């Protein structure tokens, strides 16, 4: 049974700006099997309006998913993506770094 | 330019939870246009592109029948493969399926393919001659025997050379404005000192199509592979894609490092210096 | 389009 650690990427569709509605993307890729928990964090709690892309995979047969939602960026509000998988011991959380 | 069409099929068994979970998605290069979900309430093929909604009822309901034939196929393939490896019925397993054809600049037949994979590992794949097969393990040799004795590979090549390529030409016309587009990547680099004598140099490439792109770092001519922090190509969600690479450099010698972006949408390979 | 026929069984 092959297992692969997912590759989490928390980012925005456009350059972030306080006061302008944008989209927050959590791109998970290179994982196996497909069963995975992906949650977006709003000020420490979960976003319930999260939409996800359809399940696909690459040449190496590793799956990838795109979780996205509409939001308004702010320097005060913190965001992250909580991902849980069989390869991960604990629920890995990747905080969105606006400047990188 | 070259174009392609691919169909992806994923079936995951649910021991003690009923039927296996089946998901199917179709692509034209890096653009999704059709999709099916076994747990969705629609229970039929749904559009995932604006240029594909033009199809009539014969096309729509015709593909719903074929995706149900692919779903029930994997449902039987799980029990057969389970016996090939002497596995129990209390464990969940995954079978993956993908096929498609390619076209070149003249939109002529390039290469057809069809591959299977059970629980991540490769199983069987149709060769480039589109008549002989390639078995990964000995369990796949059993599948090769049944399919060469029935001569079922010739009908596959008939579909990859005709229905696939001919209908791939149609989508490139009905979605001409969205599929035959080539957007050049917006490139730049960022500098951020991480320590007293160290800084992070992140080379960026934004809003490009297609997704295949090569961002590399060089130090006065020599290329960096062990220090380069490369992430997978990520989609912005609007059709275009993103990618960045990074190297940590001692503060003061940043003028030596140069980023190089390779993309088909670029007239020439561009280099960003300091 | 998708394939209308099949390869048989495993």
């Amino acid at each position: 049974m092959i297992q692969r650690t997912p590759k989490i990427q928390v980012y925005s569709r456009h350059p972030a700006e306080n006061g302008k509605s944008n989209f927050l993307n959590c791109y998970v890729s290179g994982f196996h099997p497909s069963d995975i928990e992906v949650d977006l964090l709003k000020n420490g709690e979960r976003i319930e309006k999260v939409e996800h892309s359809d399940l696909s995979f690459s040449k190496d047969w590793s799956f990838y998913l795109l979780y996205y939602t509409e939001f308004t960026p702010t320097e005060k509000d913190e965001y992250a993506c909580r991902v849980n998988h069989v390869t991960l011991s604990q629920p890995k959380i990747v905080k969105w770094d606006r400047d990188m | 330019g070259s174009h392609s069409m691919r169909y992806f099929f994923t079936s995951v068994s649910r021991p003690g939870r009923g039927e296996p979970r089946f998901i199917a998605v179709g692509y034209v290069d890096d653009t999704q246009f059709v999709r099916f979900d076994s747990d969705a309430a629609s229970q039929r093929m749904e559009p995932r592109a604006p240029w594909i909604e033009q199809e009539g009822p014969e096309y729509w309901d015709g593909e719903t029948r074929k995706v149900k034939a692919h779903s029930q196929t994997h449902r039987v393939d799980l029990g057969t493969l389970r016996g090939y490896y002497n596995q129990s019925e209390a464990g969940s397993h995954t079978v993956q399926r993908m096929y498609g054809c390619d076209v070149g600049s003249d939109w002529r037949f390039l290469r057809g393919y069809h591959q299977y994979a059970y629980d991540g590992k490769d199983y069987i794949a149709l060769k480039e001659d589109l008549r002989s097969w390639t078995a990964a393990d000995m369990a796949a040799q059993t599948t090769k025997h049944k399919w060469e004795a029935a001569h079922v590979a010739e009908q596959l090549r008939a579909y990859l050379e005709g229905t696939c390529v001919e209908w791939l030409r149609r989508y490139l016309e009905n979605g001409k404005e969205t599929l035959q587009r080539t957007d050049a990547p917006k490139t730049h680099m960022t500098h951020h000192a991480v320590s007293d004598h160290e800084a992070t140099l992140r080379c960026w490439a934004l809003s490009f199509y297609p997704a295949e792109i090569t961002l590399t770092w060089q130090r006065d001519g020599e290329d960096q592979t062990q220090d380069t922090e490369l992430v997978e190509t990520r989609p912005a969600g609007d059709g275009t894609f993103q990618k960045w690479a990074a190297v940590v450099v001692p503060s003061g010698q940043e003028q030596r490092y140069t980023c190089h972006v390779q993309h088909e949408g670029l007239p020439k390979p561009l280099t960003l210096r300091w | 389009m998708m394939w209308d026929r099949g390869l048989g069984m495993m």
